[PDB]
C-alpha cells in the first residue's frame, strides 16, 4: 500500500496520502476542536481553531487544511498547542455578545462546549464590543448576526451543497458580515440545515425558537415519511410533546441534512 | 570587503530612477535594455535559474526568500496546466514607494524582467498585478508593453527566440492585503482578496489553479540585469547572504526624503545622513527609525548608530529588513500616537478572514488608542504583549505578524514612556 | 460606511444604467485577458469601468456585471463591498483622499486635511453641497517620499502645503484641470537637494555584459 | 545634448479616464491565444 507512517503524540498511525492533520488525530480517536472544519463542506481555515503543533516545527499548522507528512509527531496536548487554542477562543469570544441565556444554541453551542473545554475561564477584553445589525433570511431562519462567528458555513453550505451562490461575506476587517447584502429570502429546499452546521446562535430556527433548550429533551430516533427517502431523523420531545426535528446522520441517505418539510 | 555603501552610478541597475530620462523604448534600449534579450532566452531556463541563484537575489518583496531557489520551483515538466509568473506591483506598504519608480520611470525594464523571469520558469504570460491607486503608473507600463510588442519583443515569437510570452495588467481595487501574494492570485481570479492557505504554494496551485510565481517588482526588474552583468557581478555586493543593490525609500522626519538606490549592507546612519540629508534637527534629534516599513518593528537611535541595512543585521537588530522603507521618527514625535494610527492602518487594511487578525488586530487598536490617551493602567501593557503574541503566526498569511510587530516593537523600545503617559492622565483626571 | 443595501428610489435594482458600446468593446478586451472556463477573472476591472461610466456603483451596476459575466450576483456584491474604490454611494465629481498614515502624518497631513476641511466648508466624509467634492480619508497610497499627499480621481498632488491645495482646489472650482505632481521644486522623488545619485549619464547597451553572452 | 534637468515623463498630465481600458483594447490584438480548462465555467 502507499501508506505513510505519521504519530499523533507519539502514537503510531499509517494513514493516506493526502489525509489532513486532523483526520490522522481522529484516527487515533482524539478529535480536534474546530468551528469552520466541517467533514461535509469545503475546507476553509479561517476560525484557527485547530491549531495543532507539529513538533521539531516552530509555528502551528491548520490541522483541518494541513496535509501530513511522513513522520510528523502531532501534537495534540503540547503547551503551545494549548496555547494556541485559548488565544483563538479568546478572540472568538472578545465580541461575541452576552447572550447565552437568550440564545436558542445554549447547552447544545460548540461555542459555549470548546470554551469549556479548551479555552481560558475569564476575559481579558476590556473594551465595548460590536454590535451587528440582523437579516431577514426567511420565515425558517432567525438570524441574530452579532452572534456570528464568521466560520463560512453558511456559504459553503449555500454554495456547494445547496447550490444557490447567495451567501457571502460583505465588507472587510471587523465589519465584515455574513449575510445576503440585500432583502433576500434564502428559501431554498435545503435551507433549515444551515440551523444545523452553524456552530453558534447566529443562524437558529424561528419555529422551534425559545420554546425549549436541549438538555431536558428526549431523543427519539426515527424515519422521516415527507418523501421515499426515508431519511433518519431525531424526534426531539419534552414532557410528551414534539419539540423539533433535527437529523441523524446515515451515510447512505440522506448524509447528515434533511429537507425543510422534514425539519 | 567590510564597509558597504557609496554605490557608483555605474553598478545601479535602476538607472532612470528619476524621470529625467526617456522611459519609453528609445530611451530604454539607449540605457541597456533590451540588450541580447534573445541570447538569454535561448540559454535556457536552467542558465537563467542558474544566474539567479548565483547572484543570491532575495525577495525584494520583504520576506527575503531566495529568489532562484524560489523560481526553480517551477522548473519542472507540465501536467496540461499553463503556467504564470505574476508580478506583485501592489506596494501597499506605508513607506514604500520604490517599485511606483519602477513601474513609472523604467517600465521596459520591468517588461523584459518579466519576460527573462517567465522563459526562466516556463511560464506561458505574465499578470502584472498593479495598484489601483497607481492609474498613471499603470497607462505608463501599458504604453511600455504597447511599445514592447509592436517591437516583437513580447508576445508571438518574443524577441525573435520563438518562445510565446503575453504581459497583462491586472489593476487592483484598493486593498492592501492585495499585495500578499495569495489574496492577489484571489483578488485576479474576480474574488475577495483573502489569503489561502499554504500548501498549496502557487507553484502548485496559484493563479486559475495553475503553476504560478508571484514575485515583487524590484526582484523581477533586476533579472534582466542579473543575466547580462552576470550573478557573480550581483554578488559581488552587500555582505554574504545579503548580496545586490537596494532601493531604499526613506521618508519621515528627514530633510530630503527620496528613493534612492544603494548598496545591500550600507550603514543607516550613512544612507539617512548621505542621500536623505540627514534627521531634522540633526543626529540627536532622532528617536527612531522604522527600518523596512509599517511591518517591521521600530529600532531607536541606540540601534540605528552601527545597524546595517541588510536583511541578517535588521534581524540581529531584532527587526526586519522587509521593503527597504526608511520612516524616521524625531524626538517631536508622539511615537504612541504614530504607532497607533499604523495599527489603525492594520484593522482598515486586513480582510476579515482569519480570527486572529479580525478580532485581534481591532482589539489592539482599541488598546493602542487607549494608550495614546494614556487611558489604561500597566498591567494592560503585557497584557497586550500577549495579545500580539496571539496574533504573530496563529493567522492564516503574515499581515497578522506585520500588524503584530509594531506593537511589540514599540512596548520593547518604550515601555517606560507607555507608563509615563498613562500615569499622568492617571495623575490628571482623578 | 454599512455593507448591507437597501433598495433606496435612487439605488435600487430598477436603477437605469447600462454599458455605452465602446464600453462594450472595452469589456471584451478585459474578458480576453484570462483563460476560458474563467471569466469570473474580470469582475474586478468590469466593475471598475462600471464606476467609470458612472462615477459610482448603484446595484444596477452590479447586477448588469453579474449578468454579462455569467457570475452570482452575491460574487459582484462581495467584491464591490470588500474594496475601498468601489463607490457604492454617488461620490462628488473630485473625490479627494488625504493620506494620513504614519509617513504622511510625520510630515503633518493634518494641517493639509484641516485646510481642505476649512476651504471646502465640509468634513471628512461629506460632500461640498454642489455635489464637486467628496472628502474622505484614505490609507497609504504609496508615494511616502512625497509626503504629504492627497489624491483626485487619478491624480496625486503631492508635496503639498496648505496653499498648494487650496491653489489645486481653486483651479479645480475653475475648470481647469491641475499637474499630477510634487508642488515643491523637484520633480518625481529625488532628493530635494540636488541629485545624491544617477548624476553620470547612464551607460547604454552592452556595458558590463558578461562573457558567453 | 545630454540632458539631465527635465522630467521627461510629462506623458501622464494627458491621460483621461479610459486611458488604462482603450491601452487594453488595443492590445487586444497583439497577444495570444487564451488557454482553455475545457468547461465554460466551474459551474457548468
Ligand atoms: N513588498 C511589500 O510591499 C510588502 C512586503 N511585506 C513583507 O512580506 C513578508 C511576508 O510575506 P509572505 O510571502 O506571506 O511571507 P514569506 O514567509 O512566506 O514567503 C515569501 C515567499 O517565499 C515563498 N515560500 C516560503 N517558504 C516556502 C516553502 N517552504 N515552499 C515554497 N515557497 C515558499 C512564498 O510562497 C512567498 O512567495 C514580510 O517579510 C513583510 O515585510 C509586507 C507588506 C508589504
Ligand atoms: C499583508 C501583506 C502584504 C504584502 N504586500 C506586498 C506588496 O504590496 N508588494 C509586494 O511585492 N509584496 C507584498 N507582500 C509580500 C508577498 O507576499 C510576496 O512575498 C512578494 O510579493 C513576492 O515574493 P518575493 O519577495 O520573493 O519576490 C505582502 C505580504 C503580506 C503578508
Ligand atoms: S452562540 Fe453560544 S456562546 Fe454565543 S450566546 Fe449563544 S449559547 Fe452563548
Ligand atoms: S452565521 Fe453561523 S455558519 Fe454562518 S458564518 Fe456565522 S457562525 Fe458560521
Ligand atoms: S490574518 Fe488578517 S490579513 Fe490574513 S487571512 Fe486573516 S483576516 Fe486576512
Ligand atoms: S477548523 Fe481548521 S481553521 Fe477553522
Ligand atoms: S504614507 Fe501617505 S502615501 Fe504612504
Ligand atoms: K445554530
Amino acid at each position: 500500500s502507499n501508506l505513510i507512517e505519521v504519530f499523533v503524540d507519539g502514537q503510531s498511525v499509517m494513514v493516506e496520502p493526502g489525509t489532513t492533520v486532523l483526520q490522522a488525530c481522529e484516527k487515533v480517536g482524539m478529535q480536534i476542536p474546530r468551528f469552520c472544519y466541517h467533514e461535509r463542506l469545503s475546507v476553509a481555515g479561517n476560525c484557527r481553531m485547530c491549531l495543532v503543533e507539529i513538533e521539531k516545527a516552530p509555528k502551528v499548522v491548520a490541522a483541518c487544511a494541513m496535509p501530513v507528512m511522513k513522520g510528523w509527531n502531532i501534537l495534540t496536548n503540547s503547551e503551545k498547542t494549548k496555547k494556541a487554542r485559548e488565544g483563538v477562543m479568546e478572540f472568538l469570544l472578545a465580541n461575541h455578545p452576552l447572550d447565552c441565556p437568550i440564545c436558542d444554541q445554549g447547552g447544545e453551542c460548540d461555542l459555549q462546549d470548546q470554551s469549556m473545554m479548551f479555552g481560558s475561564d475569564r476575559s481579558r477584553f476590556l473594551e465595548g464590543k460590536r454590535a451587528v445589525e440582523d437579516k431577514n433570511i426567511g420565515p425558517l431562519v432567525k438570524t441574530i448576526m452579532t452572534r456570528c462567528i464568521q466560520c463560512t458555513r453558511c456559504i459553503r453550505f449555500a454554495s456547494e451543497i445547496a447550490g444557490v451562490d447567495d451567501l457571502g461575506t460583505t465588507g472587510r476587517g471587523n465589519d465584515m458580515q455574513v449575510g445576503t447584502y440585500i432583502e433576500k429570502m434564502f428559501m431554498s429546499e435545503l435551507s433549515g440545515n444551515i440551523i444545523d452546521i452553524c456552530p453558534v446562535g447566529a443562524l437558529t430556527s424561528k419555529p422551534y425558537a425559545f420554546t425549549a433548550r436541549p438538555w431536558e429533551t428526549r431523543k427519539t430516533e426515527s424515519i422521516d415519511v415527507m418523501d421515499a427517502v426515508g431519511s433518519n431523523i431525531v424526534v426531539s420531545t419534552r414532557t410528551g410533546e414534539v419539540m423539533r426535528i433535527l437529523p441523524r446522520m446515515h451515510e447512505d441517505i440522506n448524509e447528515e441534512w434533511i429537507s425543510d418539510k422534514t425539519r | 570587503k567590510t564597509s558597504f555603501g557609496s554605490l557608483k552610478d555605474e553598478d545601479r541597475i535602476f538607472t532612470n530612477l528619476y524621470g529625467r530620462h526617456d522611459w519609453r523604448l528609445k530611451g530604454a534600449q539607449s540605457r541597456g535594455d533590451w540588450y541580447k534579450t534573445k541570447e538569454i532566452l535561448l540559454k535556457g531556463p536552467d542558465w537563467i535559474l542558474g544566474e539567479v541563484k548565483t547572484s543570491g537575489l532575495r525577495g525584494r518583496g520583504g520576506a527575503g526568500f531566495p529568489t532562484g531557489l524560489k523560481w526553480s520551483f517551477m522548473n519542472k515538466p507540465s501536467d496540461g496546466r499553463p503556467k504564470y509568473l505574476v508580478v506583485n506591483a501592489d506596494e501597499g506598504e506605508p513607506g514604500t514607494c520604490k517599485d511606483r519608480e519602477i513601474i513609472r520611470h523604467d517600465p521596459h525594464k520591468l517588461v523584459e524582467g518579466c519576460l527573462v523571469g517567465g522563459r526562466a520558469m516556463g511560464a506561458r504570460a505574465a499578470y502584472i498585478y498593479i495598484r489601483g491607486e497607481f492609474y498613471n503608473e499603470a497607462s505608463n507600463l501599458q504604453v511600455a508593453i504597447r511599445e514592447a510588442y509592436e517591437a516583437g519583443l513580447i508576445g508571438k515569437n518574443a524577441c525573435g527566440s520563438g518562445y510565446d510570452f503575453d504581459v497583462f495588467v491586472v489593476r487592483g481595487a484598493g486593498a492592501y492585503i492585495c499585495g500578499e501574494e495569495t489574496a492577489l492570485i484571489e483578488s485576479i481570479e474576480g474574488k475577495q482578496g483573502k489569503p489561502r492557505l499554504k500548501p498549496p504554494f502557487p507553484a502548485d496551485v496559484g493563479v486559475f489553479g495553475c503553476p504560478t510565481t508571484v514575485a515583487n517588482v524590484e526582484t523581477v526588474a533586476v533579472s534582466p540585469t542579473i543575466c547580462r552583468r552576470g550573478g557573480a557581478w550581483f554578488a559581488s555586493f552587500g555582505r554574504e547572504r545579503n548580496s545586490g543593490t537596494k532601493l531604499f525609500n526613506i521618508s519621515g522626519h528627514v530633510n530630503n526624503p527620496c528613493t534612492v538606490e544603494e548598496e545591500m549592507s550600507v550603514p543607516l546612519k550613512e544612507l539617512i545622513e548621505k542621500h536623505a540629508g540627514g534627521v531634522t534637527g540633526g543626529w540627536d534629534n532622532l528617536l527612531a527609525v522604522i527600518p523596512g516599513g509599517s511591518s517591521t518593528p521600530l529600532i531607536p537611535k541606540s540601534v540605528c548608530e552601527t545597524v546595517l541595512m541588510d536583511f541578517d543585521a535588521l534581524i540581529q537588530a531584532q527587526t526586519g529588513l522587509g521593503t527597504a522603507a526608511v520612516i524616521v521618527m524625531d524626538r517631536s514625535t508622539d511615537i504612541v500616537k504614530a504607532i497607533a494610527r499604523l495599527i489603525e492602518f492594520y484593522k482598515h487594511e486586513s480582510c476579515g478572514q482569519c480570527t486572529p487578525c479580525r478580532e485581534g488586530v481591532d482589539w489592539m487598536n482599541k488598546v493602542m488608542a487607549r494608550f495614546v490617551r494614556g487611558d489604561a493602567r500597566p498591567a494592560e501593557i503585557d497584557s497586550l504583549w500577549e495579545i500580539s503574541k496571539q496574533i504573530e503566526g496563529h493567522t492564516i498569511c503574515a499581515l497578522g505578524d506585520g500588524a503584530a510587530w509594531p506593537v511589540q516593537g514599540l512596548i520593547r523600545h518604550f515601555r517606560p514612556e507607555l507608563e509615563e503617559r498613562m500615569q499622568r492622565f492617571a495623575q490628571q483626571h482623578q | 460606511a454599512l455593507f448591507v443595501h437597501r433598495d433606496t428610489p435612487k439605488n435600487n435594482p430598477e436603477t437605469p444604467f447600462d454599458f455605452t458600446p465602446e464600453n462594450y468593446k472595452r469589456i471584451e478586451a478585459i474578458v480576453k485577458n484570462y483563460p476560458e472556463g474563467h471569466k469570473a477573472a474580470a469582475v474586478l476591472p468590469v466593475l471598475d469601468l462600471a464606476q467609470r461610466q458612472n462615477g459610482w456603483l448603484p446595484i444596477s451596476a452590479m447586477n448588469k456585471v453579474a449578468e454579462i459575466l455569467q457570475v452570482p450576483p452575491m460574487r459582484v456584491y462581495e467584491v464591490a463591498t470588500f474594496y475601498t474604490m468601489y463607490n457604492r454611494k454617488p461620490v462628488g465629481k473630485y473625490h479627494i483622499q488625504v493620506c494620513t498614515t504614519t509617513p504622511c502624518m510625520l510630515r503633518n497631513s493634518d494641517s493639509i486635511l484641516e485646510a481642505i476641511q476649512k476651504k471646502l466648508g465640509i468634513k471628512v466624509g461629506e460632500t461640498t453641497p454642489d455635489k464637486l467634492f467628496t472628502l474622505i480619508e484614505v490609507e497609504c497610497l504609496g508615494a511616502c517620499v512625497n509626503a504629504p499627499m492627497v489624491q483626485i480621481n487619478d491624480n496625486y498632488y503631492e508635496d503639498l502645503t496648505p496653499k498648494d491645495i487650496e491653489e489645486i482646489i481653486d483651479e479645480l472650482k475653475a475648470g481647469k484641470i491641475p499637474k499630477p505632481g510634487p508642488r515643491s521644486g523637484r520633480f518625481s522623488c529625488e532628493p530635494a537637494g540636488g541629485l545624491t545619485s544617477l548624476t553620470e549619464p547612464p551607460k547604454g547597451p552592452g556595458f558590463g555584459v558578461q562573457a558567453g553572452l | 545634448p545630454f540632458d539631465n534637468t527635465t522630467y521627461k515623463n510629462l506623458q501622464h498630465h494627458d491621460y483621461s479616464t479610459y486611458t488604462f481600458l482603450d491601452l487594453n483594447l488595443d492590445l487586444s490584438k497583439f497577444r495570444m491565444p487564451q488557454p482553455s480548462s475545457g468547461r465554460e465555467s466551474p459551474r457548468h
